């Protein structure tokens, strides 16, 4: 399974407020580190 | 006043603040307990962020509130 974007923190990062679209764009350039992707996206 | 800060970890932040309370002041406290930057530490709130130099009452954050916790490191 091509599961790149994991549950957990897929609704962790969509708790704080945000669409599942900022999510996989933010995850896709991170590569998994959500970490990171929130760091990207929160740059918006 | 109470407040809610969820992290990253799934965790609740219990703080008490004040609508009078700063947002600097807010982080500052966060940064005390978990030892995180107030530069590393973003704060949401309903999918807003938080401006340092403002206030809880500029957002009209009232008791109970829940507030958001976003780590933004330097990179990727």
């Amino acid at each position: 399974g091509s599961a790149t974007f994991p549950e957990q923190t897929i609704k962790q990062l969509m708790d704080l407020g945000f669409p599942r679209d900022a999510v996989v764009k933010a995850l896709k350039q991170t590569n998994g580190n959500a970490e990171f992707a929130a760091s990207l996206l929160f740059q918006s | 006043m109470q407040i809610f800060v969820k992290t990253l970890t799934g965790k609740t932040i219990t703080l008490e603040v004040e609508p009078s309370d700063t947002i600097e002041n807010v982080k500052a406290k966060i940064q005390d307990k978990e030892g995180i930057p107030p530069d590393q530490q973003r704060l949401i709130f309903a999918g807003k962020q938080l401006e340092d130099g403002r206030t809880l009452s500029d957002y009209n954050i009232q008791k109970e509130s829940t507030l958001h916790l976003v780590l933004r490191l330097r990179g990727g």
